[PDB]
């Protein structure tokens, strides 16, 4: 059933290795990795998500300094501390929830677009919660594999 | 040629007169299944004017209309200046999606010129007010799809789905 | 005459159960269970029969003699047993729900596939219309659900939406309206695809690795780790017995199955992995 | 008419001679046929029509005395028909189509033919698509110990259909037939079960092409062996010819008759029909009219499907 | 061809290829190949006669005849030379088997049917497959192997090392039937042979490949390891090593394992790696997700023994047959390891 | 009694038109029932020229052509070079065969002459490369056979043994 | 290379003479060294219509024509009536090829109409009453290889072995 989800976190993080660099919040990367995921099931979905979410800057810099990913290059992701590196992590799970048709992007583009639709969006995610936690498990055990392996 | 029309549904009970092909074939983009108002396709970045009821092109993103889409074409008065256009169908935005189109649509926004006179000032709108939504069932459904009535006298469902889905971002002026 | 009379039952797992077959398949596991064609855990009829013939033996030791001609003999082994048993087929796996629906809370499920559902029916139209013993109406009800194969259909039930084994969502669909259940454990089943229910199936089943720890310095031994496959508890299979008019067969049916619920299937016993309840289906 | 044979499970038709813990310092084996011998077919239909007061002697005698001329064995799976074909040591599952050039495919030259048949047996072979070999290693145990008895361990390739198979013969009389019908039988070797469902049917006989498909092993009658190991040319096109023992009898419980043997699968050039009936004397003639009765010498032809004894 | 020659002479046949190149004439290019042969006979002193006419079109004849076919044309000397170095290959391997502790039942030549120790098969394996194309460090009692050759004291004698070679290898009780032991170790070893593919690169082009490998079986457990992964298994002095190279690298892989290095949890643990190493597309990735998947076995204070970054994307294929199989080497090696231990 | 058509089926969709109205006649007897492609038949000692889509034969059982017996008249210009015989419908040799036999057969085959002027390279070749195969379905599935899509939510594994159920040697030429 | 023809070889004499050459080219398709007739030419599929001879083609590959690839030229005054081949010449189904052909060849094949005006029904026949083999012998064997009665005292193996190995399907309609 998941086998493609390996070849997904390729071109979904596309650069959470390289251009974090200077090896703090690029190696801190790994602490989302682990620890997350024992939040994701210990805790559940939507308490990390508003943790995550809460560590985000989003003004417009930490909504489109990753909304760009989805359409150009890397993105160096410097920005401050781990809140432009934690918006790409809101991008990771966003762009599996677009890419699996769990949510789509004309809704995602569209709640983070108004401020009057973040609310519903996270409203939404909070009903799909369960089965988001269940499908992206292994999506999320791979990018935690890489982080052991590689970052 | 697949061809649809948009028709926006407000309060304001301005869009009985754009309706040619009440049902005229089988099928329509929105429907009733039990369940809800399907397949209610929405634009965003358009606000509707009362007077003349209609569409006006905003640049705001959240400057929404909802509306229904239903396989008609305005009678061919109109057309003249509304936004008539050929789709892919997988780059429109429709809420509560349960089946989805034929990758080519030939839609009719209801259009109004921008109107550079007034400033917008628009707010966002949600209907209540039964007086004004019992209009709808005669006014909206029954001139137009095939199975109104015979599958809703429950109708409760196309009440609480009108109110709760049906929001629109009007001038106000 | 010649296979006059049958006797289908389910064999219930009290415990894990673990019937080996060596090193006898390709995966991980180095223990693993008895498979199917299809890779499903199987219990041979020669074990089925060996143990059932033992644990008889042991706990009807005046009856040896009808036992010794309805199963066999030890030695003069010139007189064919007049009993046979199937290959036990897994019939449901129990597999762990996270419910999203119905209101009704369920922790865990029974699930099959559409595969093992074609097996049963084809051990169970093979017996009705040919022995005399009628029960139709379990072959009604699989043969009602072999008619929606190919979409995950829920039995007995409201779910329409279920995480199955913490890893795979499935949307499921009541069957008509209702039917009576298959089994008498007040628990849904589902039936699912062919593809999504053996990955659930194959994530249902308990493999452990285990250890031999040095006597004295309390540390493994080199080596000393491997893999073995259990069929977890509350797993079901089926079987038929097919008995050969006789009048000790008679004696069998009567006085010895109809005193068996409990006996012991499979190895590693210490590790209390073979307690089995069969039920008959007749009650 | 057409007789189904439908396994409920892994059938054992066992190849070889001795299973059995003869020996004390080693395991015993067996490897099933992919198809039942005709006398397999024979004995359980017997069983299923037996007579208490008949025979005791010759067991075809007696056992011939209930049957018809039982036409040799295929595969159906699905309504579909597969048909075994035969080489040095190969044995491939084929379909009617795949039959009709073959007289052509082993006169081609050298590299063609070649490639030829290696496609036939490596590509078009529905074999391992519907049939594989099952290993079941079983024990048995010493009460005492609880444990396994001495080297007492045996392994038996069974028969594992990855898809629902049906065992297809034909048979004359339809008295027979509406007196087997849905007989649930102990089909094949360590008590493995199988079912019969029979359906009339109609198939045409009278065929004579250059070559043929053996759908049984054709019995050669030990005196025309030599006349036969001679000239292996003049008869089968490719196939294998075995020793083969024509079973094990129940009533006399006995090892049956030893005969050299053409494997079903191989192909027979039309030689051989008459080199049978001109090298045979009336009183084995006797004897081998049973023989085909049983279905031992089945003929099928690569163009229809063409029903041929070969002595009558 | 081209390299068959020993001398001047390959610029003559490389020349008469190139008029045999691309169809470009006969009767016409017999003059550039020609204004070369006659100024060798004008190049010396005594010369009788030439019919060069005659001459250079029938040495174009023959390579154009070598060329549609498409076989070198055998010879006598051919087949003498072929079976010579067949029966000194056995002469190796005769004593390759006395090394291991094994008895030979048929060494012929070409084939080998020994009995050796479950712990000394994969070192024979190794050493037969390279001594086979005259690559090996020992004296074989009065034959030392010499890179592609058999160095006989100063006669220099000829090997196979273009011919593949495929190994089976049947782990059994010493209690099983030899009749189906020994059927089963050649019905692996005939249908195996022709049924498998994996994956090969030769000219830069990662293309299928049928014959050299080693299978094994252990009552129910098969793996196969690829001996060359490369389809002129070896065309330079250099890939005389390259052979069996997956091979020692399980060899040293039990070598850990054995020392307590690494536990045989590594065995039971691959399988979670392998989703995401096989849907994996870079190198140095695979490269660090191996390196960890050890380092939760360990191998190792500092990590030293990495699979060698030809493994990876190596892909075993089946034509549909009951031989299951990883489709991938790293898995097979695994494998290979359940295997032989299983018999340990 | 009726008359059938022995349509060939190469790489080429020369195999949009044989008959000139959908459907026509009374009954068929190849039949697309939910399991198989039944009653097919292969021709031998004929090739298939995938342009110029025709027969183009090569005698040998080698050789063959894989076609399906449909009711039709060949479009009503031709049949100077289609064949049309009568066999007793036991010479009909038809693979997968499920239905009832007529016993009293008349076929129409595309075909032309062979015209020998090229050396006639006659090379097999699969059924296969599904952007090719799956447009197929309702233009020489549906043109003749509007039975299916009717019916029939079964197309992928009658799609299955189409993958394989047609297979000759080409002209290439 | 050459060119070669068409001939049955049932019980009748019909089949004498209309290939005009008694030498030919420097190869030659069927020869003859004392163990029977050799390079048999058999041909699937094509019934024959034996008294008028004009071989109407069959559907069915269960019937054959054991003939000949006839030496020369169709006596260039036939052909707008038979068919015609330029094979390369690995198609020809050649029983016991006893030289070597080098794949290239052209075959003229007479031809018929494919008789729809009685229902086909073909029987199998071999070569009776050896004096009519003789006889075929003298009249169509003889005149067209001539080594027969030049080197062969040896009749009993020549002539005995076409009794049945030349076997046809005859329609007699
Ligand atoms: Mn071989």
């Amino acid at each position: 059933l998941y086998e493609e989800d390996y070849k997904l976190a390729l071109e979904a993080f596309k650069k959470v290795f390289n251009a974090l660099t200077h090896y703090g919040a690029k190696q801190a990367f790994r602490s989302r990795a682990r620890d997350l995921v024992e939040e994701i099931y210990n805790s559940g979905f939507i308490p990390t998500f508003f943790y995550i979410i809460s560590k985000a800057e989003l003004n417009s810099d930490s909504l489109d300094s990753l909304i760009s990913l989805f359409s150009s290059d890397n993105a160096i992701l410097r920005g401050s501390d781990e809140n432009v590196s934690y918006s790409a992590y809101l991008f990771i799970i966003l762009y599996y929830l677009i890419k699996r048709g769990i949510i789509e992007q004309k809704f995602l583009i569209q709640a983070l677009r108004c401020e009057k639709t973040r609310l519903d969006l996270i409203d939404k995610l909070y009903n799909l919660a369960p089965i988001i936690s269940a499908k992206i498990r292994t999506y999320l055990l791979a990018i935690k594999r890489l982080s052991e392996a590689l970052i | 040629s697949t061809q649809r029309e948009y028709v926006f549904i407000p309060i304001t009970n301005s869009i009985t007169i754009d309706v040619k092909i009440t049902i005229g074939g089988s099928d329509h983009i929105t429907n009733i299944d039990e369940r809800g108002i399907h397949n209610v396709l929405v634009i965003t970045g358009y606000a509707v004017d009362e007077k003349n009821g209609r569409l006006v092109p905003t640049l705001d993103p959240c400057d929404y209309v909802k509306g229904i889409l239903v396989a008609g074409t305005p009678q061919q008065a109109q057309s003249n200046d509304f936004l008539t256009l050929k789709l892919p169908a997988n780059k429109l935005y429709l809420i509560r999606k349960k089946g989805n189109i034929s990758d080519d649509l030939k839609i009719y926004i209801p259009y109004s010129s921008p109107d550079a006179r007034n400033s917008m000032k628009t707010k966002p709108v949600s209907i209540s007010d039964d007086t004004i939504v019992n209009n709808i069932i005669k006014e909206v459904f029954d001139k137009i799809y095939n199975i109104t009535q015979k599958e809703k006298v429950k109708i409760e469902k196309v009440k609480e789905d009108i109110k709760e889905l049906f929001s629109y971002y009007a001038l106000e002026q | 005459p010649y296979y006059a009379f049958a006797e289908p039952f389910f064999i219930h797992a009290i415990t894990h159960l673990h019937v080996g077959s060596g090193s006898s398949v390709e995966e991980e596991i180095a223990l693993p269970f008895q498979r199917d064609e299809l890779g499903y855990p199987t219990i041979y009829a020669s074990s089925l029969k060996g143990a059932i013939k033992s644990f008889l033996l042991k706990e009807f030791p005046d009856k040896r003699d009808v036992i010794y001609k309805v199963l066999g003999e030890d030695e003069n082994p010139e007189e064919a047993s007049l009993g046979t048993f199937l290959d036990a087929i897994l019939f449901a796996i129990p597999s762990r729900i996270i419910e999203i629906d119905s209101a009704k809370p369920y922790v865990w499920v029974y699930v099959t596939t559409y595969e093992l559902l074609k097996k049963v029916k084809l051990y169970l139209d093979s017996i009705s219309q040919l022995s005399n013993a009628s029960f139709s109406n379990l072959k009604n009800k699989i043969d009602t659900i072999l008619a929606k194969e190919g979409k995950n259909i829920t039995l007995d039930s409201d779910l329409k939406s279920a995480i199955l084994n913490e890893d795979f969502y499935v949307e499921l669909e009541a069957l008509n309206n209702k039917i009576p259940s298959i089994i008498n454990a007040g628990v849904p089943l589902l039936v699912l695809e062919d593809s999504i229910g053996r990955e659930v199936i194959n994530r249902s089943l308990i493999r452990v690795r285990r250890i031999r720890i040095d006597r004295d310095k309390k540390v493994v031994e080199t080596g000393g780790l491997w893999s073995e496959e259990y069929v977890p508890m509350k797993t079901i299979f089926f079987s038929v017995l097919l008995g050969k008019e006789s009048k000790e067969s008679a004696i069998f049916a009567s006085c010895i199955l109809r005193n068996l619920r409990y006996v012991i299937l499979g190895g590693k016993e210490t590790i209390g992995k073979g307690i089995v309840e069969l039920r008959w289906v007749k009650d | 008419k057409r007789v189904l044979i439908k396994p409920l499970e892994p059938l054992m038709f066992r190849s070889q001679g001795e299973f059995e813990p003869l020996i004390t310092g080693s395991h015993t084996a067996a490897q099933s046929l992919i198809i039942p011998r005709p006398s397999t077919i024979a004995g359980m239909l017997g069983y299923i029509l037996f007579n208490k007061s008949s025979g005791t002697g010759d067991w075809l005698s007696d056992l011939t005395n209930l049957l018809a001329t039982i036409y040799g064995t295929f595969i159906e799976t699905n309504g579909e028909y597969l048909f075994p074909l035969r080489m040095g040591n190969h044995l491939a599952l084929v379909d009617q189509q795949h039959l009709i050039n073959l007289p052509t495919l082993l006169e081609k030259e050298y590299e063609r033919r070649e490639k030829g048949i290696y496609e036939l047996f490596y590509d078009k072979n529905k074999l391992f698509q519907i049939i594989n070999h099952q290993d079941r290693i079983g024990i048995s145990i010493d009460k005492s110990t609880r444990t396994v008895k001495e080297h007492y361990l045996y392994s038996a390739r069974y028969l594992a259909f990855k898809k629902e198979v049906n065992y297809v013969i034909f048979i004359d009389n339809d008295a027979i037939s509406d007196k087997i019908n849905g007989k649930i039988v102990n089909f094949g070797g360590e008590n493995r079960i199988a079912k019969l469902e029979v359906d009339d049917y109609k198939v045409d006989t009278s065929i004579e092409e250059e070559y043929y498909l053996a759908l049984s092993p054709i019995l050669i009658p030990d005196e025309a062996l030599d006349n036969f190991l001679d000239n292996i040319s003049d008869y089968v096109a490719m196939g294998k010819v075995d020793k083969i023992s024509l079973g094990f009898d129940i009533a006399n419980t006995k090892r049956k008759e030893m005969l050299t043997a053409i494997l079903e699968g191989s192909i027979v050039k039309r030689s051989i029909i008459d080199f049978i009936k001109n090298e045979i004397k009336n009183d084995l003639r006797y004897r081998f009219s049973k023989y085909e009765k049983i279905g031992y010498n089945t003929l099928m032809s690569l163009c229809k499907l063409a029903l041929r004894k070969i002595l009558s | 061809l081209v390299n068959a020659g020993s001398g001047s002479i390959v610029d003559y046949v490389k020349t008469v290829l190139k008029c045999i190149r691309e169809n470009l004439n006969k009767c016409s290019c017999a003059e550039k190949i020609y204004s070369n042969e006659v100024a060798k006979v004008m190049f010396r002193v005594n010369v009788e006669k030439a019919n060069v006419e005659e001459e250079v079109k029938n040495s174009l004849e023959y390579f154009e005849t070598i060329l549609n076919e498409g076989r070198i044309i055998v010879t006598p000397a051919w087949h003498v030379s072929i079976s010579s170095a067949l029966n000194r290959g056995l002469l190796v391997e005769l004593e390759l088997v006395n090394k291991h502790k094994g008895f030979v039942i048929y060494a012929g030549g070409d084939d080998l049917l020994a009995m050796l120790p479950v712990d000394e098969v994969l070192d024979f394996i190794k050493e037969s497959r390279r001594a086979f194309a005259g690559f090996g460090t020992e004296k074989l009692g009065n034959m030392c192997l010499e890179n592609g050759f058999v160095r006989i004291n100063n006669a220099y004698y000829p090997s196979l090392p273009i011919v593949g070679r495929s190994y089976s290898v049947i782990i059994a009780h010493y209690a099983d039937p030899l009749f189906f032991v020994i059927n089963d170790s050649y019905n692996l070893l005939e249908e195996g042979k022709e049924i498998i593919r994996y994956r090969v690169m030769y000219n830069g082009e990662y293309k299928d490949a049928k014959k050299d490998v080693a299978i094994f079986r252990y009552q129910g457990l098969t793996s196969v390891i690829p001996l060359s992964l490369k389809r002129p298994i070896v065309s330079s002095v250099s890939d005389f090593n390259e052979i069996a190279s997956i091979i020692d690298v399980i060899l040293e892989l039990k070598k850990r394992i054995d020392e307590g290095r690494i536990s045989v949890s590594l065995l039971y643990d691959y399988e979670k790696y392998k989703h995401l190493i096989v849907a994996s597309d870079e190198k140095y990735l695979t490269e660090f997700l191996v390196k960890d998947w050890i380092k939760r076995n360990s191998l190792r204070k500092h990590v030293e023994f990495t699979i060698d970054e030809k493994l990876y994307g190596v892909r075993l294929t089946i034509e549909n047959y009951p031989i299951k199989i990883p489709n991938d080497l790293i898995s097979n090696i695994v494998y290979t390891l359940r295997i032989i231990y299983g018999g340990e």
